């Protein structure tokens, strides 16, 4: 009676410092996108603005 | 585990949205295909904290969508291009937002450096 009724983190380690992993590489899964972002967004509004270039010239 | 219980013949609501709490911030890949199958039964606010918890973009967009948040679904295609925009797929969110600024600003994603294409897209606004 008194074990169950008295009763109603003893490793922290393997037991919560594992979300270090999962938020390990998941940081490293947020990279990218970014990065990817601005070196994609150059090579390409520029060849936009070859776009326009090439749409002044022809149409003079 | 969750696999099977959520088949029995008494499946409820928790099931499917603590499911989600994994395939969140852990697998990707799954994560979406989920969702686009139960969408209905499930939580939306929470898993948010589970989802941007874990920036899913491509699925965390959708969830925004049929939760009709539009403003944000449509924000998740201004600094996560690559990653759930789908051409006309923004085409058809902003409609039903009721503030018109956001657009101006979107101008940009498209307008500022998105040409052919852009037009289309000053359209049906």
């Amino acid at each position: 009676x008194x074990x169950x009724x008295x009763x109603x983190q003893a490793d922290r380690l393997t037991q919560e410092p594992e979300s270090i992993r999962k938020w390990r590489e998941e940081q490293r899964k947020r990279l990218q996108e970014l990065d990817a972002a601005s070196k994609v967004m150059e090579q390409e509004w520029r060849e936009k603005a070859k776009k326009d270039l090439e749409e002044w010239n022809q149409r003079q | 585990m969750l696999e099977a219980a959520l088949g029995l013949e008494r499946a409820h609501m928790g099931m499917f949205t603590e499911l989600a709490i994994l395939y969140s911030k852990f697998k990707p890949q799954k994560m979406r295909e989920h969702l686009e199958l139960f969408w209905s039964r499930v939580n939306i606010p929470k898993v948010l904290r589970a989802a941007e918890q874990a920036h899913l973009w491509a699925e965390l967009v959708f969830l925004y969508d049929k939760y009709e948040e539009y403003d944000n679904a449509i924000i998740t295609m201004m600094n996560h291009p690559t990653d759930a925009w789908k051409e006309g797929q923004f085409k058809d969110i902003i409609t039903k937002v009721a503030n018109v600024e956001l657009y101006y600003r979107a101008i940009q994603f498209y307008l500022e450096f998105k040409p052919l294409l852009l037009n289309d897209l000053l359209m049906v606004l």
